[PDB]
């Protein structure tokens, strides 16, 4: 049915100090290479 | 950083010695030239100035800054070395 007395974001009460940069290592594998500029920094 | 000292010639004279004065310890001299020095628009007048005179003169080019290439895009370079670390 349709519900629009709750609040349906509650999952962001369980997040904890690693959530954000786990989320970010599960994301890896999915990721398109990276381009390049040639170097491995303005430095070299 | 003003270049507004650079504009004329100059013409000054070979420096001679200054020694201490035995009373006072003051920089005397006896050379009446030491403090001449005369401006000219160019180098042509300052030559044409001392032959007349008499002097033997040495010439020197005026150094002119060389024009630069200036671009501030270059900072931010997207494989080139010119990109800075900071601001």
């Amino acid at each position: 049915p349709f519900d629009n007395t709750t609040y349906k974001n509650l999952q962001h009460h369980d997040y904890s100090t690693y959530t954000f940069l786990d989320l970010n290592l599960d994301l890896s594998k999915f990721r398109m290479p990276q381009p390049s500029s040639g170097r491995e920094s303005p430095r070299h | 950083s003003g270049v507004n000292n650079t504009k004329k010639w100059k013409m000054e004279f070979d420096t001679r010695e200054r020694w201490e004065n035995p009373l006072m310890g003051w920089a005397s001299t006896a050379d009446p030239l030491s403090n001449l020095v005369l401006t000219f628009s160019t180098k042509e007048d300052a030559v044409a100035f001392a032959e007349k005179n008499g002097w033997s003169y040495d010439v020197e080019e005026r150094k002119v800054p060389k024009p630069k290439s200036k671009s501030y895009g270059a900072n931010f370079s997207w494989n080139k070395r010119t990109r800075v670390s900071t601001k």
